[PDB]
């Protein structure tokens, strides 16, 4: 019962040394920065073999939303539930895969527009 | 086309856009009748950072909505996510007791669990904790994102306003400065 | 006194009492002088002090 | 009956809006002299108030250089031929 | 002054033949290029192409046939691609990054021949078929768009989006049977539309009064071997005839280096997955310039791009069913409307074509109960119920 959490180039400051308490979780924290494609790769499906786990869940800082991509034709490979946090692929997916897992922690275009108009209204316009 | 954008007397606007285009389209219209004195705008959240600081012809109000920095209390959001992970293995194990193990690599085609997988995704959506709905639907959707409003002072940054949650808002000032006609009379 | 025409020269003349009070001859009318919005263009009023 | 008055530091300048302004005062014709502007070239700023003239007529008193200066400047913004209408006098040109 | 190509196609001769076109090409500044072979599973796929990288600025790829998402670690860089197979999906759409140019319209555009097709036969009633999921969405707003009102035009009556692989939808035949109109619209998978046509066997009580005109997979064997005799359906000038497509990438891609030849700016990607952060092989001004006007007046593209490509320029063949083969009937130019020469067979009212629809005469109509206006009484044991007269000996009338 694992999950594992990367930061690409990403300003390493944490510990998390509460995770025992949330009532086993165990994690792998790994802290890359090379922003680089093939070493996202090879690491991935390096930690995924030595780290006998599913469901890892990172982050990042850059915005290159093809981050977003590359993650997702990871996920083409089955059964490996990606969850992205901070850049976590940064912006938004706006479609998906059918066999594909993923989740983006992100607002929907139609979200936005419903809070627009929430506001139109209550401001009386 | 533009021009016909002079036709628009309205009060409000809408407006959806790449950050380029907006630069772009917000020169042309300064230029003819689009001002901050009988105009609104709102735009959704890909203007930019917030703490980038935005272009200059990009005018006055420009009232939007994204997360916050604030929201990204980095520690706090990847305890959510470890911790919804978790929920979720523990809601799949609580509705039957089949476990999902470690799996294999980029070795070959093995899709030995790949119905389980279908069974996982199924409950990775209505799964919940700490109190806190944190759900989706099947598209990356946090069924309920703690959004922010956000408009700009004279020209400094962007002022966290308001607070939304549930179809619930927190809201300030009830008022809008012109950059007089806005008159308040008291009644009885 | 209110609004008449003219012989076709100027067409605002205001003859009578405003024009007494408009052309310098006086300086205050006290006589039932009714209140009316044309005639509130021109001159001041005070308040009403029968209805 | 409905206009505006557009003008620009030309000698020939109070005169024309004195006269107008006297005919408007009388003939019980009720006509609305909605705005009066003023540009002085040697800018849009002034003439996106050009803009705040909602009006069907419109006047103008200028020189040929000047009107083509302006023209271009107006037909960016909101000034054309649908809901609009112009009038100059005779020194536009031959 | 050298400039490197590369390729993913499936046979060496292929890329033999690819070299030997850019050379020529070249002789019509180093043009030098490279290729390799495409993967068994996929995923070694970004490994393998981005050593082909490996050059100082390797441009635009060239692959034949769903495929590895190669723009998308070429997206990470700014780099175009070739057009090959370009309709499995929606690719054609600026989600996945700006790395796509098609020159091959995908199954969508198709549908707008369709609407043409309409301007032969005046139809204005027809119903739509689409398989609920990511395609048939595409066809959706194409011809909703399509749909201009720029004034009695043609109207989609109704649309029916079916859910994908099941094998029931004889309750949405149903319900297109209590529709009006007598023409039929499909789009879906071979697979889906030769269910469609099993159970078109109770369906094909539409047939000799009804008329469709499917889409592009349904003419293929696994639709043929159910297939009914009116199918009127489509076909592009050029299947999986990679070589000329070859000549037409080697020409976009030669006026494309002699575009390059300008030296307002001049830079490459880094030589491998070095491990950049950006990229920026001036892509804007690349695909700015690729979209206009490419014009490598080779085989096909004889005509520029639309943001897809299409060399808006339809080399569209019409193919009627003679009950057990395809036949080329006429064709399109784009717009230019080519008509046929031969018989235009329909289901079995072979020669007329029943152009319109079968204006119903049943009507259903609901009323309510008011008391000095509609009377409700119970009937006898007969189930009628009885006569009456009103004061004057008229027979009264109920029903
Ligand atoms: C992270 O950045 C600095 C060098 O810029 C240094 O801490 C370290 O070498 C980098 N990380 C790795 C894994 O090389
Ligand atoms: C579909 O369902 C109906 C009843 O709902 C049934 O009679 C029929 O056999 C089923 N299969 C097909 C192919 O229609
Ligand atoms: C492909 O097209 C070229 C020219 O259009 C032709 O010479 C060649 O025979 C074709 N090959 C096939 C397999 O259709």
């Amino acid at each position: 019962i694992g999950i594992a959490v990367i930061l690409v180039g990403t300003s390493d400051e944490v510990a998390i040394k509460d995770a025992h308490e949330k009532d086993v979780p165990r994690v792998e924290l790994v802290a890359m920065n090379e922003t680089d494609p093939k070493s996202i790769i090879t690491r991935i499906c390096d930690l995924m073999s030595d780290r006998k786990i599913q469901g890892v869940v990172f982050a990042d800082d850059t915005d290159q939303e093809a981050i977003a991509q590359i993650l997702d034709f990871i996920s083409a490979q089955t059964l490996t539930p990606i969850l992205g946090i901070h850049g976590g692929s940064s912006m938004i997916m706006a479609d998906k895969d059918e066999s594909s897992m993923f989740f983006q922690f992100g607002p929907s275009i139609e979200q936005q527009a419903s809070v627009m108009l929430n506001i139109m209204e209550e401001y009386d316009w | 086309i533009q021009n016909q954008l002079k036709k628009l007397q309205s009060p409000i606007i809408l407006l959806y856009c790449t950050k380029e285009e907006a630069t772009y389209i917000f020169e042309v219209a300064n230029s003819v009748g689009l001002t901050g004195y009988g105009y609104t705008w709102i735009v959704p959240s890909l203007v930019a950072g917030d703490t980038d600081t935005v272009p200059s012809e990009f005018p006055t109000g420009l009232i939007s909505v994204s997360y916050d920095e604030w929201d990204y209390g980095l520690p706090a959001r990847v305890r959510d996510g470890i911790a919804i992970i978790t929920t979720a293995a523990s809601d799949m194990l609580s509705e039957h007791s089949f476990i999902p193990e470690p799996k294999s690599s980029c070795y070959n085609t093995h899709e030995k669990r790949i119905y389980q997988s279908n069974m996982l995704n199924r409950y990775l959506i209505n799964v919940t904790f700490e109190g806190r709905d944190l759900s989706f639907s099947e598209d990356g959707y946090q069924m309920h994102p703690k959004l922010v409003i956000i408009l700009l002072n004279k020209e400094r940054k962007w002022e966290r306003v308001g607070k939304w949650k549930d179809k619930s808002l927190q809201m300030k000032y009830y008022v809008w400065p012109r950059m007089d006609d806005h008159l308040s009379i008291v009644t009885l | 006194g209110t609004q008449e025409r003219v012989q076709n020269s100027n067409k605002k003349e205001w003859n009578g009492m405003m024009g007494e009070l408009l052309s310098g001859q006086a300086d205050m009318i006290v006589a039932p002088l009714t209140i009316n919005n044309e005639r509130a263009q021109y001159i001041e009023f005070s308040k009403p002090f029968k209805y | 009956y409905i206009f505006s008055i557009v003008t620009t530091y030309f000698p020939g300048y109070q005169d024309f809006v004195n006269k107008i302004r006297s005919t408007i005062e009388n003939s019980f014709v009720g006509w609305e002299l909605e705005e009066v502007l003023l540009l002085d070239m040697s800018d849009s700023k002034i003439q996106n108030q050009l803009k705040k003239l909602q009006s069907p007529i419109i006047l103008l008193y200028c020189t040929k250089e000047e009107a083509t200066y302006i023209f271009e400047v107006a037909n960016s913004v909101g000034l054309t031929g649908y809901g609009y209408t112009w009038i100059v006098p005779s020194l536009v040109a031959g | 002054k050298i400039v490197n190509i590369g390729a993913v196609l499936s046979t060496r001769k292929h890329e033999q033949m690819f070299r030997e076109a850019v050379n020529q090409a070249n002789k019509r500044i180093q043009l030098q290029a490279t290729s390799v072979t495409h993967k068994p599973n996929a995923i070694q796929m970004a490994l393998s192409v981005c050593e082909d990288l490996i050059s100082s600025q390797v441009y635009a790829i060239l692959v034949s046939h769903t495929p590895t998402p190669v723009s998308y670690t070429a997206g990470f860089y700014r780099i175009p691609v070739l057009g090959l197979t370009t309709r499995m999906s929606i690719y054609s759409d600026k989600s996945i990054h700006l790395s796509f140019l098609r020159t091959v319209p995908p199954y969508s555009h198709q549908s707008s021949v369709w609407f043409e097709m309409m301007r032969v036969y005046n139809w204005n009633h027809i119903i739509l078929l689409v398989s609920d999921d990511h395609e048939g969405r595409a066809a959706q707003k194409r011809l909703e768009t399509l749909l201009e009102e720029r004034e009695r035009g043609p109207k989609a009556e109704k649309v029916l989006q079916f859910d994908p692989g099941t094998k029931n939808v004889t309750a949405l035949l149903m319900e297109a049977r209590e529709l009006e109109a007598r023409v039929i619209i499909l789009s879906a998978s071979e697979d889906d539309a030769a269910t469609v046509y099993r159970a078109a066997a109770m369906l094909d009580m539409t047939g000799s009064g009804y008329v469709w005109l499917v889409g592009e997979r349904e003419i293929s064997g696994n639709a043929l071997r159910y297939a009914p005799d009116g199918i009127i359906g489509l076909q592009l000038i050029n299947g999986k005839n990679e070589s000329a497509h070859i000549s037409d990438a080697v020409g976009v891609v030669a006026q494309a280096v002699h575009e390059l030849l300008e030296k307002e700016n001049i830079t490459d990607p880094p030589r491998g997955c070095v491990g950049n952060t950006n990229i920026w092989k001036t892509g804007p001004l690349f695909k700015r310039v690729l979209m206009s006007s490419k014009y490598a007046d080779g085989v096909t593209g004889r005509v520029e791009f639309n943001e897809d490509g299409d060399r808006k320029f339809a080399q569209y063949s019409i193919m009627n069913l003679q009950n057990r083969k395809l036949v080329q009937v006429g064709i399109y130019n784009g717009t230019h409307v080519i008509p046929n020469d031969r018989k235009i067979i329909w289901p079995g009212g072979e020669t007329e074509k029943p152009r319109g629809y079968q204006m119903s005469t049943r009507l259903k109509i609901v009323t309510i109960h008011q008391e000095p206006f509609v009377y409700v009484k119970p009937t006898m044991s007969d189930g009628t119920c009885k006569e009456e007269f009103t004061v004057n000996g008229d027979p009264v009338k109920k029903v």
